[PDB]
């Protein structure tokens, strides 16, 4: 349901 | 928020929006207090009856945002946790007395048009702000019903007069909370609701022009319910403890 | 309490109002 994030975040 | 309307852009630039790695997922809403210190709800972090209990690793802090899934990008900033402080004597088994806790992010928030602290109040502030039929204001990304928000919602609410907030429940209130909402008579509707929790009740100083923190989103039971109100922690009535572990561990 | 705590860059700061605030002053009786 969220857009996707950075993976740097991850 | 239940029969609140959209936040304009950059009028809760502390509000933050708390946000689970896996699965990718709106846990809560929080305040950022200073460029490396957010402010929520215990039970945001701990609640064993229902098997929460998360660690720093667990969880990102999304801060400068309006929209509740879109990535911002260029406006909002993702930060992770450093470390989590819960309110030693948080009562979760009671009536969520003393519902606080902090998060230090691992590296210092830039300031920006839509990022930018809150206040917490001095006695003098409380005193003076803290009055039935005072209003405040919440905000978050929580359910728009007891479906789901676009942007950030924000509803102005009156704070209630203790006597009747005990009379509305049979939970047990202690002064660290205060309720805040309409009466059946008054006409007007609004709650806190589901995903609400750790974000701001707010006031506007009327003498300094200042937005402070006075409450934060703690627990109702249902939403908008006629004769029902939402609790709120009292932020003041635990300010030492705040002041605490920012002195002990923060730099 | 921050120096620049609790203005905002886009209303305190540039002096703009937002749609309610004035619901709040109003209640302050
Ligand atoms: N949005 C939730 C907030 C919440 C979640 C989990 C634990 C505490 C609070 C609802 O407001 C919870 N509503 S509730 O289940 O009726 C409730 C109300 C008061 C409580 C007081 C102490 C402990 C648990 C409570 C649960
Ligand atoms: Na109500």
């Amino acid at each position: 349901d969220f857009e996707e994030i950075p993976e740097e975040y991850l | 928020i239940v029969e609140g309307s959209d936040a304009e852009i950059g009028m809760s630039p502390w509000q933050v929006m708390l946000f689970r790695k896996s699965p990718q997922e709106l846990l809560c809403g929080a305040s950022l207090i200073s460029d490396r210190w957010v402010l929520t709800a215990a039970h945001c972090l701990l609640y064993p009856p229902w098997d929460k209990n998360f660690t720093e690793n667990d969880l990102l802090v999304r801060i400068g945002k309006h929209s509740r899934t879109r990535y911002e990008r260029n406006i909002e900033k993702i930060s992770m946790l450093e470390k989590i402080y819960i309110h030693p004597r948080y009562n979760w088994r009671e009536n969520l007395d003393r519902d606080i806790a902090l998060m230090k992010l691992k590296k210092p928030v830039a300031f920006s048009d839509y990022i930018h602290p809150v206040c917490l109040p001095d006695r003098e502030t409380a005193a003076s702000l803290l009055q039935a039929g005072y209003k405040g204001r919440v905000t978050g990304w929580g359910n728009l019903k007891e479906g789901q928000p676009s942007v950030l919602q924000v509803v102005n609410l009156p704070i209630v007069e203790r006597p009747v907030c005990k009379d509305s429940t049979r939970i047990r209130i202690t002064d660290n909370m205060f309720c805040a909402g309409y009466k059946p008579d008054e006409g007007k509707r609004g709650d806190a609701c589901e995903g609400d929790s750790g974000g701001p009740f707010v006031m506007k100083s009327p003498f300094n022009n200042r937005w402070y923190q006075m409450g934060i989103v703690s627990w109702g039971e249902g939403c908008d319910r006629d004769g029902k109100y939402g609790f709120y922690t009292h932020v003041f009535r635990l300010k030492k403890w705040i002041q605490k572990v920012i002195d002990q561990f923060g730099e | 309490g921050e120096a620049d705590c609790g203005l905002r860059p886009l209303f305190e700061k540039k002096s703009l109002e937002d749609k309610t605030e004035r619901e709040l002053l109003e209640s302050y009786i």
